[PDB]
């Protein structure tokens, strides 16, 4: 490691990459002769003899193949020769193969075999393929090859449904493209990319199998790319343990045995060599190597040699001739030709009289190409790129019936067209390489697919390819055309950025990794083999003979590379590799290290077009670009034409450069051939290199350079100037209009204010007006304006709208326009603010709402603007001024509270023994702020307020006050609510162990069920609740006495009213301060709160006297905390969080070596991934186990009761995860060892940080966002769960201090120190969540009018609010007058909204009554629109399958939005489910709900986390579904009413109506149920009656099974019923008829419901139903909970006198079986 | 004697590719901006030029022909004798090294109502002992057209180029330059009557403490120096709140890029 050496890359290079020939020697087959002619040499090899078959050789007949493979191989009858011998190994194995044959001899059928295999692996008994549960990558190496390969790959496997597709490169939205497809089809260059970039993404683990295609490539300068992609395959089948198939297919050449070795073949099982002999049309080759060096002489020696060959076949054979240009082909066909017309031979070609001529006669006529004029009536033809497509396959089709006899084409037609022709000849074997400068040879690709397209596979009985080179390359193709040119590998020139790109993904953080994956690359096992072609002595191998040594140094010296140029921090002594955003930079897109070494130098915020041009000149993609003097003329000519000025000389190459780009733009066409070419690299590469400088200067904040690089990359993308009209981007339209309309020379906006006929006269012409008005509107342009909300004197939040004003088209748009969001300053100089905004096609009318921070100063700036740009189209953007000339910003914040230095408070304090013992074993004295708080808490009746950092225990000063009302009276009742459901379990817990245990008093936690919960608040004094829990209660609170007498109101964490969940907060506790109000019996409030800068207001909010108001800010927090925000500069998120993993360790080592530390994380992966990456940080510092404080063997009783076998790993070595995915005893014995001291180390996810019984020494954030999957887009970390977190930093009787590090992006850090240090300014959100309440408010009739509602706001944390900070709420100013108005229109819009759901009624405009859909909504805390659907979908005939999904689909199941990938799951359930449903839609968000409850109702399995779900939708389930009983009954259905009861109970068993009602019995399988049918009657009374002998000889079960059945039985409902019809004797037809049904339970029995599949307990709850199904009518029904005896009475009018059978009812909402029906008559 | 032995082809050059990459460097000169504010006057009216518009001001103009810009301000509150530069407008305007062409119109928009015209800025080649006659004929006859130009209250900022950085000179008329300068028809550079007691030096003063805004034309840019025809005394023209473009901009000469596509 420490004696290391700096190698010369370069001259360890094979300079002439795929031309370098390894082998000294070739050995030409047997029958193979040299020639001699004046000027050239020929070589002649005979075609070869096949091999005769062999000892055990058979072809195999399509019948024998695996059944699901035969489709594959429709339309043939048998298997070719090697198609036999590897249908084995390829279809009934994974193993991965390399098979070595000569093009055309098969091998895409095998890679289609090996297609098969993996399609099989997902075939459902319903036939279909689980097309979602797989990919496959195809690499080909040129793009004709991967489009001929899509088009046949889909036509072979159409009939699976399998779709077959290439990438565009865009991906934009495009890897969409990638979802959509299983068979993806791409060149190595372009996955390359796809997986450097790399982020988390569910095709990376959906891969199974890849497919490298001529993968002999690895011999051209292009094999790297190859290298690298099997590099990174292999090791993320390392890291991952899935195992993925790898299937190399190539030429037979030497060394396929290490590119074996180099894919992981087993030689023995995946090897397969096949000689030339098995190419399916024997070859005979001749090669002609000239020996004239001056080319004046040599091309028309070559032109003579290819008309001698031409005459050897004319009539008798086609001849394909392959040139190496657009322009040659033409040109060598026309001089064949006449060379034909002057020695009177062009009759040989074209048969006199003969019927070829005829089809010649029209076409060639026709014209439709010049060259094609000159060349078709004479027999020739040209083909290549810049033809049309329809010429193209003219000339195909053509060919193919033998009627063309000399076709002149480029490599092209070979790769992306199956045209074979009997002669093939190859003229000259030189090409103009740009990316070199110079004139190269072929590429052996080129060379091998050309020469493969020789002799027709049925037509012909041999081929014959001529080559036609210089005499010192024949040795060269003579050796690549049999079998003897070595594949080497041409990798180590690349070693730089191939290394930056693992570095950038994080695969390799250090040299070792960088060594080790190395070691998969073929240069590493060529080295092994070869060591001296490699510049390694073999002394140096046998020294080294694992090349440990060697590999270091090359790591060393390319890692020494790119630090040099920035790319890397690289730590020599570590070996640690550092990333960094300009790495990252030149990895995403593709770029060499020099380049962006050369961009980090140049870029400057004051570029102009003219530095950034020749910047752009300067990159290393163009190094070897030079200025011919041939070129020099030409290149002046535009230098002093060239609109961007050019500042150096014609003598240099970035002018060069420069020029070509700027002539591009201008569409120009150029003269010579070498600045053609040098033009189409330069710009090939122009608009990538172009991105990544705008990148760049992006991230930078870099606002006008910035907008010029953007402006750029779309100029080089469009091809024109900004200057241009933008109406040209419309590919449609005529040019000589938009000619017209840049020739008048008047702005393009104004066309937006006229209409067609306006048009048509400005530009002189009327004809057009209509078209081009369609075209101006269907350009895109988006509106803008923004509503101010101020945070602070420095802070604004903003909430910008973004409203379409154009029309979408398919056809132009696509399915989405991507736009910039820039904020910029007064100067348009800095970028304050900047995102990527995505317009997708479905959204094209809807307004968009954009919300972010930026930083204001005093004295306010002028204004900020916002840009909207189009990421594609030019002249496409909307700037909005914003003015700050009326912006009213809020008070400066007053100062906290002095904390003053008081003698600490004794538990002494308390005067009362009882007391006393709650704390007196935990510590001696109360912290200083209990000890502030304690005289008004403890001794007086005031309202208090305190606010204090999170672990400043304002738990104890809330136990204050309960205490004190404990002195006050024993039937005291305390309603604590905190806004978490796991914070209150958890004082749940502590409070339970404090006052019932300790004090005899009754605590309890209130649960979602209002019977339970009204039970709850009757027996309990200290009442724990949630706030929604609190809501439904208290909204009765005239009608139940338990919620007046409430002695206290502790409301805990009470500034999250500012955040997502607080209207209904801040609703409660203003109706429990407007009830103190009303009863005349005050209600005392405390509230306990973080560090709140508008404190005064929310105390002033709940009646807190000022000397009672406790406003601390942060400094005071007991244990003192040391903050620590660091800031990262990396934009993508995995690539930040990797340049985060080291300054994990290094703050873990920094700030707290030897105690507890929590690492928060953004996701539940991560939290696995940082628990290892600590270890193994921890293992190369040779400190492996420091953070395991305990013994070994008295931890592994422990790790014997977890499932993860990783969290056991990891535990052994001190560090534990915690995450929602994990059962919670393992989480509970995770918290266990951290709270011990055994594990030093726990990583938790963010969603966590409410519920963790644990607390540390440094608490470590790293990252403030997460992916919200729904929106498929990152967010930021509430602040709220930033505080609490941080919170989680703090251990008073343990540490002298806490210390916490937040990890973040740079943009975001000031903004926490602004709300960190300083205490947080709230805010209201409820006039955004008004209508729920205003409905509960007028059912209640506390708002019977409008004045009613003015007055009651007048009671909000929002009212008070509204005059401290008017321009958040949208209030322009704080006259009385003005809030008046404000709260008049608010209440005016909601009321509005209210009544037109149909939920009250307004009378007059004045009066508001309830409506019995908004009685309805109330009663059931149901969201009045959820309320409306349901009103409207329910009517009188729904089947219960359309229950489920109205109710899957209600306002309340917006929430968890984790899976994409269960969704094809949920396809598959749809069939087994009973529900059928109309529409098979499948998403995100509702339809998960759906069919996870349809999961639910047939007892189907589920994962851990979406158990978690399950149990939330369980939890809203029975509330909507009596919602809609309660529509039914009232309407008076009498069949719908009792479906949706029946509803109710098959949520609560998890069963169905037709299935056993055995299936509610604990332990009892559909074994039991056929067992129990069988002589018996499906009844748990049946069960009961027998007795347990005949009962356990049928069971089959276990005694305490049996007993839980028993229990079962016994909590079945069985009870008296009796019906009676008051005053029967005497009815008359109206209003009196009275029926009594009274009812008795027998046992008395105590206890819930029993439904262990349901999460919440229930109550037995009951309907008695009087109606008639004859007449689908419910005349009278009333619900009921029994206890042990209850009376019911109903009322119902009897019309007229008739027929009187009545049908009592008796339906439960928890137990299916148990509904009695009694009839009866009797008339009026 | 060529006769015929000597034969050479002009390849055509052009001024405005000089002093584009000439304009390019113009930002080095915003960090060394000296104001020639050592003068005999004491107190009158005293002007603040906040810098960061002066910058932009600088960025956007040609090192040959002048642009120009016209100021808006108020006093602060309690300080009447002081006048705070707020805002500077750029309107469709052409100039050459020793004049600038501005509209007939001044600017209008609500956005200025509450401000005061204090006069107009422009750059300058070199810097000169004395103020331009072709300025004071400038100010003069907008004085003459516009009544809300008050000879006592506005001024002319000039912005020369010295080597390395600006200078900047402030200077205002008097009765006698105004009188003068409204009837002035020679446009050379020492027309009849002209006199040094035509101006008078005011005080000035560059200032971090606040920041200006600009105000560009609506509906097009503000430089016409290669739409020279384009442009018209009698042009109208509205504003917005928005930056201007640099001098060399594509905007600004779209004739370049419409006709290199002619090859
Ligand atoms: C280079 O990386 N790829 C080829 S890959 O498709 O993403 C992949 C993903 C998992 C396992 C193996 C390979």
């Amino acid at each position: 490691l420490a004696p290391r050496q700096v190698l010369d890359l370069e001259d360890l290079v094979f300079t002439q990459g795929s031309h370098f020939m390894a082998n000294k020697r070739c050995q030409l087959p047997d029958g193979s002769f040299r020639r001699q002619r004046k000027g050239y040499e020929e070589v002649h090899v005979p075609a070869l003899k096949p091999k005769p078959f062999g000892s055990e050789e058979q072809l195999l007949p399509v019948e024998k193949l695996p059944k699901y493979a035969q489709a594959g191989f429709e339309g043939f009858k048998t298997l070719n020769r090697i198609q036999s011998k590897l249908y084995r190994a390829a279809l009934e194995t994974d193993e991965n193969l390399l098979l070595c044959a000569p093009t055309g001899a098969g091998k895409t059928n095998v890679a289609l075999m090996c297609m098969l295999r993996e399609i099989g692996k997902h075939i459902n008994m319903d036939g279909t393929i689980n097309v979602d549960d797989f990919k496959i990558i195809y690499i080909a190496p040129m793009r004709s090859l991967v489009q001929e390969m899509v088009g046949s790959f889909g036509k072979r496997l159409a009939t699976y449904g399998i779709t077959v597709a290439e990438l565009t490169g865009d991906h934009q939205l495009c890897k969409e493209e990638i979802s959509a497809t299983q068979i993806i089809v791409c060149t190595p260059e372009k996955w390359d990319i796809i997986t450097r970039k790399g982020g988390e993404r569910t095709y990376t683990q959906l891969v199974r199998l890849i497919i490298l295609d001529e993968i002999h490539l690895l011999h051209d300068d292009r094999g790297p790319v190859l290298e690298a992609l099997v590099a990174r395959a292999i090791r993320n089948i390392e890291m991952t343990q899935e195992d993925v198939r790898l299937i190399g297919l190539s030429a037979t050449l030497p060394n396929y045995e290490d590119v074996a070795t180099f894919l992981r073949v087993d030689p023995a099982k995946g090897l397969f060599y096949f000689d030339n002999s098995f190419r399916p049309v024997p070859l005979e080759q001749t090669y002609v190597g000239i020996t004239e060096k001056k080319a004046i002489k040599r091309f028309q020696i070559m032109n003579e040699i290819v008309y001698e060959k031409i005459m050897e076949h004319a009539g008798k054979n086609q001849v394909l001739v392959f040139v190496h240009s657009r322009k040659e082909t033409g040109k060598t066909a026309r001089a064949i030709r006449d060379m034909c017309l002057e020695k009177d031979t062009l009759g040989l070609f074209l048969r006199e009289g003969s019927a070829s001529t005829e089809v010649l006669r029209t076409e060639a006529e026709q014209c439709k190409n010049l060259e094609l004029k000159d060349l078709l009536p004479y027999g020739f033809a040209i083909h290549h790129a810049g033809m049309t497509r329809v010429d193209r396959t003219l000339v195909e089709d053509l060919f193919a019936d033998k009627h063309i006899q000399v076709l002149v084409s480029t490599a092209t037609l070979a790769w992306g067209v199956n045209l074979p022709a009997h002669t093939v000849i190859i003229k000259g074997t030189q090409v103009y390489s740009p990316e070199k400068g110079r004139w190269t040879e072929l590429g052996a690709l080129d060379i091998l697919q050309m020469l493969g397209r020789a002799g027709r596979p049925q037509y012909d009985t041999k081929g014959e390819g001529i080559l036609i080179t210089s005499h010192g390359e024949l040795q060269y193709y003579l050796s690549l055309l049999n079998q003897q040119l070595p594949i080497e590998s041409q990798m180590v020139s690349k070693l730089p950025d191939m290394l930056n790109a693992e570095i950038v993904l994080g695969n390799v953080q250090n040299a070792k990794d960088a060594v080790n994956w190395l070691g998969y690359a073929y240069l590493y096992i060529r080295m092994l083999r070869s060591p001296t072609l490699y510049g390694i002595s073999h002394d140096d191998l046998k020294g080294d003979p694992l090349l440990d040594q060697r590999r270091l140094d090359l790591v060393h010296t390319a890692a020494l590379m790119l630090d040099k140029n920035n790319l890397v921090k690289y730590d020599k002594k570590t070996g640690n590799f550092q990333v960094t955003e300009l790495g990252r930079i030149a990895s995403h897109y593709y770029i060499t290290n020099d380049t962006v070494q050369t961009y980090n130098q140049l870029l400057k915020p004051t570029l102009s077009e003219i530095e950034l041009f020749r910047v752009f000149s300067l990159s290393s993609e163009f190094k070897n670009i030079t200025v011919r003097e041939e070129e020099k003329l030409e290149l002046q000519k535009l230098l002093e034409r060239v609109p961007i000025p050019v500042k150096e000389s014609i003598e240099e190459p970035s002018a060069k450069i420069n020029v070509l780009l700027q002539a591009f733009i201008s569409q120009l066409k150029l003269e010579g051939f070498a600045l053609m070419a040098d033009m189409v690299y330069v710009t090939q590469s122009a608009g990538r290199l172009m991105r990544a400088i705008f990148e760049i200067v992006l991230n930078r904040g870099w606002a006008q350079l910035t907008d010029k690089t953007l402006n750029l990359c779309k100029m080089i993308d469009k091809r024109m100037w900004q200057s241009m009209c933008p109406l040209r981007q419309f590919r449609k339209l005529p040019e000589e209009v938009v000619k017209k309309i840049e020739k008048k020379n008047f702005p393009f906006e104004r066309l937006y204010d006229l209409n067609h006929n306006e048009i048509g006269e400005l530009i002189r012409m009327p004809k057009m007006g209509k078209t081009i008005h369609k075209y101006v509107h269907l350009f895109p342009k988006l509106e803008l304006s923004v509503h101010l909300q101020p945070i602070t004197r420095s802070t604004l939040k903003v909430e910008l709208t973004i409203t379409p004003d154009f029309q979408w088209d398919e056809k132009v748009h696509g399915s989405s326009e991507a736009f910039w969001i820039l904020v910029e300053d007064v100067d348009s100089e800095v970028i304050l603010h900047h995102e990527y905004f995505l317009l997708k096609a479905k959204y094209a009318q809807d307004e968009h709402l954009i919300t972010f921070f930026v930083p204001v100063f005093e004295p306010l700036p002028p204004q900020y603007f916002i840009r909207v740009v189009s990421d594609r189209w030019l002249s496409c953007e909307t700037q909005l001024p914003v003015s700050f000339r009326h912006l009213i910003l809020p008070e400066k914040y007053p100062p906290p509270t002095e904390l003053l230095d008081l003698q600490p408070l004794p538990v002494s304090a308390l005067r009362n023994s009882a007391f006393e013992s709650l704390y007196q074993d935990k510590f001696p004295f109360f912290n200083p702020i209990q000890t502030q708080v304690f005289n008004t808490v403890y001794n007086s009746d005031d309202n208090v307020f305190v606010g204090a950092p999170t672990g400043s225990g304002k738990t104890i000063c809330a136990e204050f006050a309960i205490l004190r009302m404990l002195l006050q009276s024993s039937e005291g009742r305390c309603v604590y609510i905190t806004p978490m459901e796991a914070l209150a379990e958890q004082v749940y817990m502590d409070w339970y162990e404090k006052f019932q245990d300790r004090l005899n008093k009754k605590v309890v936690l209130l649960t979602g069920e209002t019977s339970t919960d009204l039970k709850l608040l009757g027996k309990g004094n200290i009442i724990i609740s949630t706030p929604e829990k609190w809501d439904i209660l208290s909204r009765r609170w005239k009608q139940r006495k338990n919620v007046q007498n409430i002695n206290l109101f502790v409301v805990d964490e009470v500034h999250l009213i500012g955040g997502e969940n607080g209207p209904v907060l801040e609703v409660i506790c203003s109706r429990m301060r407007y009830i103190s109000s009303q009863i005349e019996r005050p209600i005392r409030i405390v509230a306990l709160s973080s560090s709140l800068s508008n404190a005064k207001d929310v105390a002033h909010w709940l009646g807190c006297s000022a000397t009672s108001t406790f406003n601390f800010h942060p400094n005071v927090r007991p244990v003192p905390l040391e903050l620590h925000i660091q800031g990262f500069n990396i934009s993508h998120t995995q690539t930040r969080l990797l340049s985060m993993a080291k300054p994990v360790y290094h703050a873990i080592t920094k700030h707290s070596p030897k105690k507890p530390v929590i690492v928060f994380v953004p996701s539940r992966k991560q939290t696995r991934l940082t628990a290892i990456d600590i270890l193994t940080t921890c293992a190369a510092d040779i400190q492996r186990q420091r953070f395991l404080h305990c013994t070994e063997k008295d931890l592994i009783p422990y790790l014997e009761k977890l499932s993860d076998s990783t969290l056991k790993e990891t535990l052994l070595n001190g560090v534990g995860y915690l995450h929602e995915g994990l059962s919670p005893m393992e989480r509970r014995l995770v918290e266990q060892l951290f709270s011990s001291g055994a594990i030093q180390v726990v990583v938790a996810s963010r969603s966590l940080c409410w519920g963790m019984n644990v607390a540390a020494h440094l608490v470590i954030i790293m990252d403030t966002q997460y992916y919200n999957g729904k929106i498929h887009a990152y967010v930021d970390y509430p602040i709220y769960d930033v505080l609490q977190m941080v919170g989680h930093a703090n251990r008073p009787l343990q540490d002298d201090e806490g210390r916490c590090v937040i990890m973040c992006q740079g943009s975001k850090k000031d903004f926490f120190k602004k709300f960190l240090y300083e205490p947080l300014p709230v805010e209201s959100h409820l006039d955004h969540c008004m209508h729920d309440h205003f409905n509960a408010e007028i059912v209640t009739k506390t708002i019977e009018n409008k004045q009613d509602a003015v007055d009651y706001l007048t009671w909000t944390f929002l009212y008070r609010r509204m005059t401290q900070n008017p321009n958040y709420y949208n209030l322009q100013g704080i006259s009385h007058r003005h809030l008046s108005d404000h709260l008049s229109e608010l209440v005016e819009q909601t009321l509005s909204d209210l009544e037109q759901s149909k939920c009250i009624s307004i009378e007059d405009e004045m009066d508001v009554a309830p409506l019995n859909l908004g009685m309805i909504a109330a009663y059931y805390y149901i969201n009045y629109t959820t309320i409306e659907l349901f009103s409207m979908s329910l009517n009188a005939k729904t089947k219960v399958r359309g229950l489920i999904e109205i109710i899957s689909n209600a306002a309340e199941y917006e929430n968890i939005p984790i899976r994409h990938h269960e969704d094809n799951l949920l396809r598959q359930l749809a069939q087994k489910v009973p529900h059928k449903l109309n529409n098979p839609k499948f998403n995100d968000p509702h339809v998960k709900t759906n069919l996870l409850l349809q999961a639910h109702l047939s007892r189907m399995q589920l994962s851990a986390e979406l158990q978690s779900d399950t149990e939330e939708i369980l939890s809203k389930a029975i509330r909507l579904i009596q919602a809609c009983v309660d529509v039914l009954s009232s309407n008076g259905w009498l069949s719908p009413a009792l479906a949706a009861m029946e509803l109710a109970q098959m949520v609560t068993q998890a069963m169905w109506s037709k299935d056993s009602y055995l299936k509610q019995l604990p332990h009892f399988t559909s074994e039991h149920i056929k067992r129990c049918t069988d002589k018996g009657v499906e009844s748990v009374f049946d069960i009961m009656e027998m007795e347990d002998e005949e009962r356990n000889a049928l069971l089959q079960l276990t005694d305490s099974q049996i007993a839980d059945v028993a229990r079962f039985c016994n909590r079945y409902p069985n009870i008296e019923l009796s019906y009676e019809v008051v005053d029967k004797d005497s009815i008359r037809s109206g209003g009196p008829v009275v029926v009594l049904v009274q009812l008795e339970r027998e046992e008395e029995v105590t206890g819930p419901v029993i439904a262990p599949l349901f999460p919440q307990k229930r109550e037995e709850g009951w309907w008695v139903v009087i109606g008639d199904a004859k007449s689908n009518s419910l005349i009278s029904i009333k619900r009921l909970t029994l206890q042990q005896k209850a009376k019911v009475k109903l009322d119902f009018v009897a019309p007229a006198t008739g027929a009187h059978n009545y049908t009592l009812y008796f339906m439960s909402d928890a137990y299916m079986g148990c509904d009695q029906e009694y009839k009866f008559s009797v008339d009026v | 004697g060529p006769l015929g032995s000597m034969t050479q082809t002009f390849s055509s050059k052009t001024e405005w590719r000089v002093r584009a990459i000439s304009a390019a460097n113009l930002h080095l000169r915003t960090n060394h901006i000296y104001v020639s504010s050592d003068d005999i006057k004491e107190t009158g009216y005293t002007y603040i030029l906040p810098k960061n518009v002066l910058k932009k001001f600088i960025c956007i103009s040609d090192l040959r022909a002048q642009i120009a810009g016209y100021l808006y301000g108020v006093s602060p509150p309690d300080n009447p004798q002081v006048k705070e530069i707020r805002c500077i407008v750029m309107v469709p305007q052409w100039g050459t090294h020793q004049t600038v062409h501005l509209p007939g119109q001044l600017p209008q928009h609500e956005y200025l109502k509450e401000m005061e015209p204090l006069g107009w800025i422009h750059t300058q080649p070199n810097e000169s002992p004395q103020l331009s006659p072709q300025d004071v004929t400038t100010h003069a006859k907008i004085m003459a057209d516009n009544p809300s130009w008050d000879g006592e209250k506005t001024i002319i900022i000039t912005c020369s180029f010295t080597p390395g950085s600006c200078t900047l000179t402030a200077y205002k008329l008097t009765p006698s330059g105004y009188e003068w300068g409204r009837q002035n028809t020679d446009k050379g550079n020492n027309p009849k009557g002209y006199l040094p007691s035509h101006y008078e030096r005011v005080q000035m003063l560059l200032s971090d403490r606040f920041l200006g805004f600009f105000m560009v034309p609506a509906q097009s840019s503000w430089n016409y120096n290669f739409m020279g025809v384009r442009h018209d005394p009698n042009m109208k023209y509205e504003l917005q709140l928005a930056n201007p473009k640099e001098f060399y901009h594509e905007v600004h000469r779209p004739s370049h890029f419409l006709n290199f596509a002619l090859l």
